[PDB]
């Protein structure tokens, strides 16, 4: 019969959870963000429409830190994507009061997995209705991570999620291959105000705000810092000038 | 209701024109065994204040995570974080002062005496003490367990009260908040010679010294001192 997408946690004949999916869409239809790892970081970078003249420049954040060495940004209904970092901050300070030692991009990625997880399993809650790239710099590495409605996540090279995801991911997929030694994270930086401004083509009827961030071991201590005057107009040149 | 275990002592303080000065020596005592020679009692937070803290250490210890929390919470989604929105040592210090009050409240007391030192944004000193029994209170110049019976005296000749505070430079102030630790260590049986200072000034920002010594004691009229009273040799 059918009716099977109408409640969250049901399994649909062919073995699907259609709300999860459902709230796929509701991230594709949200404003394009991404994320590129870089020899001793990782970048973030998000597209933000300006939807009229009255939006105070540069006020409304939408990149998040967790700890002070994670990253996480998202696409999708933003009020969710806060209530995941909510979480993911609990969580990460839950792990460094008990062992002392700031928490693990893996061992994070997987407690916001699990928590994204659990929202699929009952039918008195929604999935989420956001994907997250997110990530940061710890014992070992750096690490980039994106995170699916479905709880389903891995670690990436370079990941994009929303309107202009396909956009992103080609010019990503670039990227990679003219670069297996390691891109910096000076340049990752640029690339990615370049690749969220192509990205942009598939909302090229409004105007925007770039936003980047970035935690590097060498340009940021693997701290999290946003990306602020000098370096970011530079990385604004940088796209401008590669768009013609 | 517990009783302290690890103890750190006195923390002597005062403000002089430009900022404020702290000091706390290196000591962790257990009973009248002095244990631990490398602890460090003063807590920078930011960089406009400082917390210095005496009585139960693993209490210390604790607050010491609470206070590394605060920034990091503070930090988040706040883009004035290191600037108009950062804290202040007022902040800091009501924040403890909370703490204090209800967890002696609740019966089962974080065991110690804490004093606040920093400078505010708009300049103004910032100096004041909460205790295990959520108490509090400012004075030109603070100082707790044996330092308030010692140090405060030796202090106050120099700020007697708040007139004295912009008549009083680094120089002075540094010079007899180091004297009130060597006086300290002479006549306080759970003092060390080591022993960390903090300087929070509005213009120079916060100097924090490690490592310090009590230096130029006086001993020598030991040796002509023998017996108790009728004993020549």
């Amino acid at each position: 019969g059918t009716g099977y997408d109408l409640s969250n946690s049901v399994f649909s004949p062919d073995g699907r959870n259609f709300q999860v999916e459902y709230a796929v869409k509701a991230v594709e239809n949200g404003t394009t963000s991404i994320g590129i790892k870089c020899n001793d970081g990782v970048v973030f970078a998000v597209e933000k429409l300006i939807t009229s003249k009255l939006l105070v420049p540069q006020k409304n954040v939408k990149i998040q830190v967790v700890d002070r060495h994670i990253g996480c940004v998202y696409s999708g209904l933003i009020p969710d994507g806060r209530h995941l970092v909510n979480r993911g901050r609990e969580e990460a300070a839950s792990f460094k009061k008990l062992y002392k030692t700031p928490i693990p991009i893996p061992a994070f990625a997987d407690r916001l997995g699990q928590y994204v997880q659990a929202h699929t399993l009952y039918n008195s809650v929604r999935p989420f209705g956001v994907s997250t790239i997110f990530g940061g710099v710890d014992k070992n590495g750096a690490h980039l991570y994106m995170l699916e409605p479905s709880g389903s996540y891995w670690g990436y090279k370079g990941a994009a999620t929303g309107k202009g995801r396909q956009s992103a991911k080609a010019e990503l997929e670039k990227l990679v291959d003219h670069h297996p030694e390691g891109l910096s994270a000076r340049e990752a930086v640029k690339q990615a105000a370049k690749i969220i401004y192509l990205a942009h083509e598939d909302n090229k009827e409004k105007d925007f705000e770039l936003e980047i961030s970035w935690c590097s071991l060498s340009e940021t201590n693997g701290l999290h810092k946003f990306v602020k005057g000098d370096l970011l107009q530079e990385a604004i040149d940088f796209a401008q000038k590669e768009i013609n | 209701t517990q009783q302290p275990i690890v103890t750190g002592t006195s923390v002597i303080s005062m403000k002089y024109d430009n900022g404020v000065i702290i000091a706390a020596d290196n000591l962790g005592s257990y009973g009248s065994l002095l244990r631990f020679n490398g602890v460090e009692r003063l807590i920078p937070v930011g960089d406009n204040t400082v917390v210095g803290i005496s009585g139960d250490i693993s209490d210390m210890q604790h607050i010491e995570r609470l206070l590394k929390d605060l920034v990091t919470e503070n930090a988040y989604d706040n883009p004035l974080a290191d600037a108009e929105e950062a804290l202040e040592p007022s902040y800091i210090f009501e924040y403890l002062a909370t703490v204090m009050y209800q967890r002696r409240s609740k019966m089962n007391p974080l065991w110690n005496a804490i004093i606040v030192a920093g400078v505010q944004s708009n300049g103004d000193q910032f100096l004041r003490y909460v205790n295990l029994l959520g108490v509090t209170y400012s004075s030109p110049t603070l100082a707790t367990g044996f330092g308030a019976h010692m140090a405060n005296p030796l202090l106050r000749k120099v700020v007697d009260r708040e007139s004295d505070i912009p008549k009083t430079t680094v120089q002075v102030a540094e010079e007899a908040i180091v004297n009130a630790m060597r006086v300290l260590y002479y006549r306080d049986a759970r003092s060390s010679r080591n022993f960390s200072l903090a300087i929070i000034d509005k213009n120079t920002g916060l100097t924090f010294k490690k490592n310090l010594q009590v230096e130029n004691m006086k001993w020598d009229f030991a040796k002509d001192i023998k017996g108790y009273g009728t004993q020549k040799i």
